[PDB]
């Protein structure tokens, strides 16, 4: 459930 | 017997550099993009007086700390070792030291002249007086701030303690804490061997220990923070100002 935080990591 | 004689070693050398370049492209001194944020509003729009509204810096300010957590996610991925961790413990360590970067970070603009974060600019100089009961936090805040100042960090010692900050083993839903723990180390050891080979007395005094104390006292602050943010959050005319990638952080 933290799909920006998640997305800043790829 | 003279192998104890303490030297960078060519590793450590490399994380330093690693780590100072991290935070070159990550820390605009320039602050240029502070003009994409909405604007700050201090004066009344009728602006010769001041405006009253106790949240009309908050659109300005929460574009800046939610613009500050782009930044220090993109100075996380650069610490060597941070990628060999999994996706959920990176999520769990960027979401525990977030506000703690940023508040280590904006040092760089925060200046004891006027007790201030000058950021290049009237429009971009913040006292107390715009962060503004929120002294709680904010009275912590600078009394952590003069303190870290006065410490004279040299820019490698300043982005070896954002990192060791981020790569804090101890986090809640830590899962690999024996990795996380371990990257630490090597952190650690980095800039204890950079003090006593580089920091010259009497500035080097027990500096490291001073160091490891204001990350102890960012915990509080961490906790304090929080307890602001829950209240203001709480509120949708207010929680409506922020910002996606803050309410998924910081919720
Ligand atoms: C963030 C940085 C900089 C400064 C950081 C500052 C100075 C301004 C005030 C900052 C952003 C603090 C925030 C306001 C904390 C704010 C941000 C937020 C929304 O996360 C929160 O809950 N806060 C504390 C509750 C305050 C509620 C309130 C807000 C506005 C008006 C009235 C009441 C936290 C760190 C401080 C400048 C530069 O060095 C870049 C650096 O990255």
């Amino acid at each position: 459930n933290h799909p920006m935080l998640m997305n800043l990591l790829k | 017997k003279d192998s104890l004689r303490p030297k960078l070693s060519e590793e450590q050398q490399h994380i330093i550099a690693i780590l100072l370049d991290a935070h070159h492209k990550t820390y605009d001194p320039t602050y240029a993009d502070f003009r994409d944020f909405r604007p700050p509003v201090r004066m009344d729009g009728s602006s010769v007086t001041l405006d009253l509204s106790p949240l009309s810096m908050l659109p300005h300010l929460a574009d800046l700390v939610s613009y500050s957590i782009q930044k220090v996610i993109g100075f996380a991925k650069m610490i060597p070792g941070f990628r060999d961790l999994t996706s959920d413990d990176q999520i769990v360590l960027l979401k525990s030291s977030a506000i703690e970067v940023i508040m280590l970070r904006s040092n760089q603009s925060f200046t004891m002249d006027d007790m201030s974060w000058d950021c290049g600019s009237q429009d971009y100089k913040y006292d107390v007086t715009d962060v503004s009961h929120t002294l709680e936090l904010i009275e912590p805040l600078i009394k952590f701030q003069v303190g870290l100042k006065k410490l004279n960090l040299h820019e490698e010692e300043h982005v070896l303690l954002m990192a060791i900050c981020i790569v804090s083993p101890d986090r809640p839903g830590v899962q690999d804490a024996k990795l996380v723990e371990a990257i630490q180390d090597r952190l650690s050891n980095t800039l204890q061997t950079y003090i006593r080979c580089r920091h010259p007395p009497p500035g080097s005094h027990q500096l490291y220990a001073k160091m490891i104390q204001k990350l102890a006292d960012l915990r509080s602050l961490n906790e304090e923070h929080s307890k602001q943010y829950r209240s203001l959050s709480f509120q949708p005319e207010n929680s409506m100002k922020l910002t996606p990638l803050v309410l998924e952080v910081f919720g």
